[PDB]
């Protein structure tokens, strides 16, 4: 077996090396593209080793304050 | 050894990425400033003894509906779209030049005129077919029906 | 957003005549039993200077009139007449302010924005003058409510992003307050 | 009809797998050995070649199994869900919830849990997952968020049942919680 | 772009704090239109006694400015290229 | 003076004339070209440049079909029609062009008051994307299980082995 | 006169503005032919042309007065609805690109949210132009070359799309004015230097220019579509494919390199502070430097484009189409994965400001 | 002039012709819910506008394919 | 409960309100039949189309028509070309008639 297709389930190791000789356009584009969801699940380290998430842009419309209208608020009359 | 005739064309195709950069930004710079100055060509043109430096006004790009707003208030104000003024009272006949644009809701001319884009039954029914337009009618004639009571 | 609509002007005039839009004046003013008001006269760039000072000053009447509007249950354009117009004296009121005490900075700030795209990280060095010299003669503080207090954009020593070209205005006016005021 | 209590009208993923019951683990277990079976019973009924048993190849036992892997997964998940729905016996099931609801109320957290959603996507999601068990056999769909639309009330949580006085647990007000609705909205009604 | 972020808020609040103010004379401006409309058809259809001058909705709770309008002087019917000649908007020419 | 009817008339007379399927392939652009521009105007710009960056390159597709199918069957095949009736056809379909019987709807114009509650003011594709991925995320699902399907649909068709 | 005059010229100007526009790209497109031969004959160790013009500045206007002084070819005079429809959709396509292509901050034509979309849109019609002039056409030569252009088509749109789309995604915006300025800090030729490669190697395949030279190959189909074409339809096409060339140059300087933005901010300011802001020569100079930023940029990919052909043998189409599909596909598509998983990440994704 | 079918003319007499005119049939739907949605200022038309093209663009493929493959079975010899 | 009706920013549009209301009215378990909610349903409509408006405005056109009234003299003046909303128009003070610049703003 001096050039023989490797089984995954027997040389994971050996049958990554297979696809990263003779496929190189699959082994690295999948390489990159798993990076991707792999740094999303990393980001709860980030959230506590550096830095908070930013409070959410007020993007809601007008604030509008939680309170009754104050009946004692003049000035600037007619 | 630099070949300086190979590199001639390269300097007249620069020269002429200059010429559209330098027309644009200038020219169109000027027309926004020379319109801001008053609602007259007595003051875009003639230049005042007692004016000041003349501030340009640059051209505006990533624009929203507020952009879009503000452009007709500014005209209402200093009759240009890009008007300045800093008064804190608006002038009298700013009350009463509201714009309001009225406008059809027709459907397009391709919808309606292409030999194959406008055959469907549904089409067809409102176009031929007055199901439709006779039960509507009763809304309409329900509203002057309801008026003495 | 540039999307066309039936509410304002659209992008060409070849929209209008697709549309045959016609635009309408009204020559009738208000009802004489509604009081009549004093409407504001500044346009886009001086009203994007003074932002955060009509908010500061007239943030009661803002939350009020706001607070009509969403109690008056779909009534808000008549209802709230009344508190529209405290609204809008109190607005002018802040203009008048600037016209009187900081004229000079004020009208420095804007006229940056109308040179700067009317984008606020481009006029950083006007507005710091506009500001230092509100308070000072208002005792208005220009605030981003939401965020601590040192994290403040406006108040960031060294932006990322930064104005492509400077103000020549603003940069000669900067010089002359930090060699003067800060001996 | 028989009904039970009304535990959860949309439980959390992680909920349904810790609240399966030994039972759900063992069908589990006999969909994931029984495809490959099915393969080997269809061949003694029926040989796919030929008059005589062939044993499939280890192939298609592969790709069996990892089918009836998931098989047994989503029967396991739909049995465990009509306990938080109330479909079928739970009685198991309710005491652990509330333990678990009253433990957390009595930390001041929310028993759903902080979210990364701000409201609307709270809401969002609930609407996408609620109820989509029902199609679980056609295609997947999964609560996998911190939402508060559960179709329960709080309230209920406070008053103790029979073998709950000895949890010595302090319930404080609802709006004293953190990442309640009811006590988020403090300064805008428009912002959490 | 998290800076970005930032401008985005520091904009969004600008927007905020200038919006009561705007929106204030905004409303007047439909106030004024909507008594317009009123006007105009009341004076259209005064000699009809059994008119009523009302809008089309049933719900009187929710105020429904119009927004149909009726037509009348071309301003920019004479105006010909680099001027409007433009005819009087107050009355006859 | 609406030239988009002109447009749309010189199309219609070369529909009742297109012999080949070369000039039916033609047909097809001298109809999407009408679409994009009346939606770049007047209603929509998004989807006019939508319009334009899908069925644009369907059109290469559907061309490069034809280059493999023609038969030299229309290259000799006589039509006869006569230019008196087209033109009689054409004008009679030009007399109604009066999509809908509402002439209320369609002859009184209306007007819309803008507000300034939107201090929050993005593209509508933003607001698209927006919902397509959250409110009607199943859908853009689904959407991709379709294409999922076309592409082993297109290849077990058309593949030889 | 004089008043008459001094407003005539107002009402006038902006046509004015067009025109000096028209010109500038035409400039451009006409002295990067001479400047092509220029480049390729020097590193040919040739001279190039230097004997039409003063050193061979009017060899572009002696080549085009020069055809346009010939004899169109079509089997009748009223069949110059066939060898011009071609050509005509071609020109038309590539010269409204233009019309996003902004010299500086707010200076194109046309400014939307949506400049992305129109510009990928108009050049994908440039396609439906090439396909034209095979039309049932008994030319043997014309017929395979408008196989091959489709075939080339397949290629390059899908790829060259989607790394347009992820610099928009990096941006959140499809505004080609806001991904200029977004690039203030940083040039995304740095971060995405893989996509770079990827848009040029695209923009090679779009413009049908060498190693992707498939459809023009004067070794397997003498000259492709245009060995019927001769005189004005001739001159199109070949106008055409060069303002892509052109086109193509310009956007790989607005995506990686800034666009418009300096070189150095330090110097920018320099020259700049030499101006009174009050006077109009300021934005005189202003817009000189800032398209003479894109210029230099612009022309060096213009160069890079003179600098493929002279270096690199042609690659056979079929051979380009596993190119895409097997490699540039997965990697665009992994890209597109990648980025928005590193920006979630660090709390980074991108809003319009 | 629709009601005597007068569409059935215009459609021409090839198979790829009755391909173009269903796709000019569908994109009228789609050009109808455009101007509904955009009146209304509603984008949930405009989800269901972006979903008709994609879907359509879906349809033509699967038909093409379908015609390509019938007319290699008629030129399927390939003895040479 | 899906979203309908929602504007070109996210939020509601103009007619929302009135389909919101359509469906509380008929989600509410007080009502026996869906009668009261029939006006409600007539108020969205309206505000989509606005069919019994423009029924209104075409009966005031038409009885205008016949008592000879001039439409210039009760109508609203309009301008037909964005470029001549002059300043003499908009009622300025020193306001020209000469044209507006709608080029680029
Ligand atoms: C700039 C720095 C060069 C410099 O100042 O002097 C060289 C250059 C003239 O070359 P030169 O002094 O005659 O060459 C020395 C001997 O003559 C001849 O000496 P030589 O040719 O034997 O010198 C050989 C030298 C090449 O000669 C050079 O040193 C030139 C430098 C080339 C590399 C950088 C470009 O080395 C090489 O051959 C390898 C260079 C190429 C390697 C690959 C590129 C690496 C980058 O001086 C100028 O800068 C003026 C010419 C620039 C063009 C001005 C007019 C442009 C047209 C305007 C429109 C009308
Ligand atoms: C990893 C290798 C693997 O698990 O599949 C074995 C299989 C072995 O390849 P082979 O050595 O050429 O096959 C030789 C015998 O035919 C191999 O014969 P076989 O019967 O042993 O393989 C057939 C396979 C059936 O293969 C599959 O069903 C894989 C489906 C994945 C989608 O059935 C199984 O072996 C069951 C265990 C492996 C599949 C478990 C996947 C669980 C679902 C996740 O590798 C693949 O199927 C490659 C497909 C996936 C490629 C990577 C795609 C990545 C996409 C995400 C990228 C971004 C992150
Ligand atoms: C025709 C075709 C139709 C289309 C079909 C195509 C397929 C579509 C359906 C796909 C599945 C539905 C999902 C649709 C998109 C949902 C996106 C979403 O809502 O993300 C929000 C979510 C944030 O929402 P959140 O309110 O902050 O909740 C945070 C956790 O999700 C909640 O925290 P936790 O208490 O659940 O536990 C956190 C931690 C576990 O740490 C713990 O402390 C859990 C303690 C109990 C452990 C029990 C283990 C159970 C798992 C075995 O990790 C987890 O166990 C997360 C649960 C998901 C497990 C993996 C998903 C398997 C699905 C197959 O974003 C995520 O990061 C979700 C992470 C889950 C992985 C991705 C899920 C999709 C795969
Ligand atoms: C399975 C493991 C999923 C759990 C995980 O990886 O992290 C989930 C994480 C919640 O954890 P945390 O960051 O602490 O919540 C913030 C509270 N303020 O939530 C996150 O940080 C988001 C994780 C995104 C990656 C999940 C999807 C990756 C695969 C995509 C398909
Ligand atoms: C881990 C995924 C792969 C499972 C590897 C274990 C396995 O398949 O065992 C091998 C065996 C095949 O037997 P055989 O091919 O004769 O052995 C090699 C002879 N040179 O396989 C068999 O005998 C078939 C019995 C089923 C094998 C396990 C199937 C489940 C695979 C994991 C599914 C996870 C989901
Ligand atoms: C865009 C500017 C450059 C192109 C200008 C060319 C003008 C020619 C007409 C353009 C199409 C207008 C609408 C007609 C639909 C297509 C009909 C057609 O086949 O082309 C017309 C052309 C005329 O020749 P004729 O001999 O009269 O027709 C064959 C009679 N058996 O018969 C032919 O087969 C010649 C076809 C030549 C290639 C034309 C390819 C289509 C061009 C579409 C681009 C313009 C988009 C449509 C604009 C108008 C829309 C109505
Ligand atoms: C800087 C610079 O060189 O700007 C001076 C310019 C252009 O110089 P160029 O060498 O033609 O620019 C081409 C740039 N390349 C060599 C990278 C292709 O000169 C003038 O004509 C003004
Ligand atoms: C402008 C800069 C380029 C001028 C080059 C030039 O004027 O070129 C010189 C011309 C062309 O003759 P040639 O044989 O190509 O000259 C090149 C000499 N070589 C062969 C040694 C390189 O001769 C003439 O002056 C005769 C015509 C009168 C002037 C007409 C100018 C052309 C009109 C368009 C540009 C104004
Ligand atoms: C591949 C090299 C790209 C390159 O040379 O360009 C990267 C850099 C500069 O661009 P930057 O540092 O990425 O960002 C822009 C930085 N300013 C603000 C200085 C422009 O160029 C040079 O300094 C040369
Ligand atoms: C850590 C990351 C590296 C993991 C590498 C795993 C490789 C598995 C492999 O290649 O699996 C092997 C199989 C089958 O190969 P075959 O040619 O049929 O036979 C193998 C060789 N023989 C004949 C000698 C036995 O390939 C495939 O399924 C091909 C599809 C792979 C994905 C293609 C699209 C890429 C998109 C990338 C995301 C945008």
């Amino acid at each position: 077996a001096i050039g023989d297709y490797p089984v995954y389930y027997k040389q994971p190791i050996r049958w990554l090396s297979y696809h990263a000789h003779t496929r190189p356009h699959v082994f690295y584009a999948i390489a990159v593209a798993a990076l991707g969801p792999v740094f999303m699940m990393a980001t709860p380290l980030r959230r506590k080793f550096l830095y908070d998430d930013h409070e959410p842009l007020p993007a809601n419309g007008y604030p509008l304050p939680n309170r009754s209208r104050d009946k004692t608020l003049t000035g600037y009359d007619d | 050894m630099i070949p300086f005739e190979a590199l001639i064309p390269y300097a007249i195709m620069f020269a002429g990425f200059c010429l559209g950069g330098g027309v644009m930004n200038s020219a169109i710079t000027a027309d926004i400033t020379k319109r801001a100055r008053g609602p007259n060509q007595e003051i875009k043109r003639n230049v005042g003894e007692d004016e000041g430096p003349r501030n340009y006004t640059k051209p505006r790009y990533n624009t929203d509906q507020w952009d879009k707003y503000f452009a007709v208030r500014d005209l209402r104000l200093t009759g240009s779209l890009r008007g300045q003024s800093d008064n804190a009272v608006a002038e009298e006949s700013f009350k009463t030049n509201s714009i309001q644009p009225y406008s059809n809701t027709r459907r397009p001319w391709v919808l309606r005129r292409h030999i194959i884009m406008k055959n469907s039954p549904t089409k067809w029914a409102r176009k031929y077919s007055s199901r439709r337009d006779e039960r509507e009618q009763e809304i309409k004639d329900d509203y002057i029906r309801g008026m003495g009571e | 957003s540039s999307t066309h609509t039936n509410d304002s002007l659209n992008s060409s005039n070849y929209v209008d005549k697709l549309k045959d839009t016609h635009f309408v004046f009204e020559n009738d003013k208000l009802p004489s039993e509604i009081p009549d008001v004093e409407e504001v006269g500044a346009t886009t760039a001086p009203l994007l200077s003074a932002a955060y000072f009509i908010g500061a000053k007239c943030q009661d009447y803002n939350d009020d009139f706001m607070l009509c509007q969403k109690e008056a249950k779909g009534n808000g354009p008549i209802d709230c007449l009344k508190e529209g117009r405290r609204v809008t004296r109190c607005a002018s009121g802040v203009l008048k302010d600037l016209n009187t005490h900081c004229s000079d900075e004020f009208r420095l700030h804007w006229q940056c924005l109308s040179f700067s795209n009317l984008e606020y990280k481009n006029c950083r060095k006007a507005e710091s003058l506009l500001n230092k010299c509100v308070f000072e003669k208002m005792n208005l503080v220009k605030k981003i409510p939401g965020i601590p207090e040192d994290r403040q954009i406006h108040l960031k020593q060294n932006p990322v992003l930064k104005p492509v070209a400077l103000h020549q205005d603003s940069e000669v006016a900067f010089k002359k307050a930090q060699n003067e005021n800060s001996i | 009809m028989e009904t039970y209590e009304l535990i959860d009208s949309d439980p959390k993923f992680s909920r349904v797998v810790r609240y399966f019951r030994p039972s759900d683990y063992l069908t589990w277990a006999l969909g994931t050995i029984g495809a490959p079976g099915l393969m080997v019973l269809f061949e003694k009924i029926e040989p796919a070649k030929g008059n005589t048993f062939k044993m499939p190849p280890p192939s298609i036992m592969r790709i069996a199994t990892t089918i009836g892997f998931f098989g047994g997964f989503y029967y396991a998940y739909t049995s465990s869900t009509k306990r938080f729905w109330g479909y079928s016996e739970n009685a198991k099931e309710v005491a652990k919830d509330r333990y678990e609801v009253k433990k957390a109320l009595s930390e001041k957290k929310s028993p759903y849990g902080s979210s990364l959603l701000n409201p609307y996507q709270q809401d969002m999601s609930a609407r996408n997952s609620t109820n989509s068990q029902l199609l679980l056999a056609i295609f997947p769909w999964f609560n996998v968020a911190n939402h508060q639309s559960h179709g329960i009330d709080l309230r209920k949580y406070y008053e103790v049942r029979d073998g709950e006085e000895n949890w010595n647990f302090t319930l404080p007000p609802l709006d004293q919680v953190k990442d309640l609705d009811v006590a988020q909205y403090k300064e805008y009604s428009n912002y959490p | 772009n998290r800076e970005k972020i930032e401008l985005k808020r520091e904009k969004l609040w600008a927007r905020a704090h200038l919006m009561p103010l705007l929106q204030a004379e905004q409303d007047r401006n439909v106030v004024r239109r909507t008594f317009a409309y009123y006007k105009r058809e009341g004076e259209i259809m005064k000699d009809v006694p059994w008119w009523e001058v009302k809008s089309t909705y049933s719900n009187k709770d929710i105020f429904h400015p119009p927004q149909t309008v009726l037509f009348g002087k071309h301003i920019d019917r004479d105006s010909g290229l680099m001027y409007a000649n433009s005819r009087n908007r107050f009355g006859p020419d | 003076m609406n030239l988009e009817i002109l447009d749309l008339s010189i199309l219609g007379f070369y529909s009742l004339i297109s012999s080949n399927s070369f000039e039916s392939i033609a047909i097809l652009v001298a109809t999407i070209m009408p679409v994009i521009t009346e939606l770049w105007y007047n209603y929509s710009q998004l989807f006019a440049l939508l319009y334009t960056l899908i069925y644009v390159g369907a059109v290469v597709i559907l061309f490069v079909f034809i280059l493999s199918v023609i038969n030299e069957k229309e290259e000799y095949e006589y039509e006869y029609s006569g230019l008196f009736i087209l033109i009689l056809v054409l004008l009679l379909d030009d007399l109604d062009d009066n999509e809908s019987n509402d002439n209320d709807y369609n002859n009184v114009y209306i007007t819309d008051y803008a507000d300034w509650f939107n201090n929050y003011n993005e593209s509508d594709l933003s607001v698209i994307g927006n919902l397509l991925f959250t409110e009607y995320a199943l859908l853009l699902l689904i959407i991709s299980f379709i294409l999922l399907m076309s592409i082993i649909g297109l290849i077990l068709i058309v593949k030889k082995d | 006169m004089l008043n008459n005059l001094f407003d005539f010229i107002e009402y006038i100007e902006y046509w004015l503005i067009i025109v000096a526009f028209v010109a500038s790209v035409l400039i451009v497109v006409a002295y990067l032919t001479v400047a092509e031969r220029k480049t390729m004959g020097y590193m040919q160790r040739r001279l190039g042309p230097n004997a039409v013009g003063y050193y061979g500045v009017l060899m572009a206007v002696a080549d085009a007065l020069k055809l346009l002084s010939k004899e169109i070819v079509l089997p009748h005079n009223g069949d110059i609805i066939y060898v011009m429809s071609g050509p005509l959709i071609s020109l038309f396509s590539v010269l409204l690109s233009w019309a996003v292509i902004p010299f500086g901050p707010g200076l194109s034509l046309l400014d939307s949210e949506y400049s992305i979309i129109y510009l990928l849109a108009s050049g994908s019609i440039g396609v439906f132009g090439t396909v034209i002039v095979g039309w049932m056409s008994n030319s043997k030569y014309t017929v395979l070359a408008t196989v091959r252009t489709t075939a080339q088509l397949i290629s390059y749109e899908l790829v060259l799309t989607t790394v347009v789309f992820i610099i928009a995604l990096i941006v959140s915006s499809l505004n080609i004015n806001v991904i200029i300025e977004s690039q203030y800090n940083i040039w995304y030729i740095i971060p995405f230097f893989p996509l770079c490669l990827i848009f040029f190697i695209s923009a090679l395949a779009e413009t049908a220019r060498p190693p992707f030279d498939n459809v023009e190959a004067e070794s397997e189909l003498v000259s492709g579509h245009m060995t019927e074409l001769s005189a004005s339809p001739f001159v199109i096409f070949f106008l055409s494919e060069y303002c892509s060339m052109v086109l193509m140059s310009t956007l790989t300087a607005i995506f990686f390199f800034g666009g418009y933005l300096p070189f150095s901010n330090t110097i920018h300011h320099l020259i700049l502070n030499l101006f009174d802001q009050h006077s109009i020569y300021y934005f005189i100079i202003e817009g000189i430097l800032l398209s003479g930023y894109l210029a230099i940029k612009a022309n060096f990919f213009m160069f890079s484009f003179v600098w493929i052909r002279a270096a690199a043998p042609r690659l056979r189409y079929d051979l380009l189409i596993l190119f895409c599909w097997y490699v540039l596909l997965p990697i665009v598509f992994a890209i597109v994965v990648f980025a928005p998983g590193i920006l979630y990440c660090f709390d980074a994704l991108p809003v319009i400001i | 002039m629709d009601l005597i079918l007068l569409m059935l003319v215009a459609v021409g007499l090839n198979i790829i012709d009755i391909y173009i005119m269903i796709e000019i049939l569908i994109m009228g739907c789609t050009v109808n819910t455009i101007y509904s949605a955009s009146l209304d200022n509603d984008m949930i038309g405009l989800i269901y506008s972006l979903i008709q093209i994609i879907i359509a663009g879906v349809e033509s493929a699967i038909g093409l394919s379908i015609l390509v493959n019938y007319n290699r079975i008629r030129n399927s010899e390939e003895i040479e | 409960a899906p979203l309908q009706q929602v504007g070109r920013h996210g939020g509601p549009n103009k007619c929302f309100g009135e389909f919101q209301r359509v469906v509380e009215c008929m989600t509410n378990a007080k009502h026996d039949s869906y009668e009261p909610c029939n006006n409600l349903k007539n108020d969205y409509l309206e505000c989509r189309k606005h069919k019994v408006e423009r029924y209104k405005a075409f009966l005031m056109q038409k009885h205008a028509e016949e008592l000879g009234k001039d439409p210039e003299e009760i109508g609203a003046p309009f301008v037909r070309k964005r470029r001549f909303l002059t300043s003499k128009t908009l009622g300025l003070v020193d306001g020209d008639d000469y044209e507006i610049g709608v080029e680029k703003i």
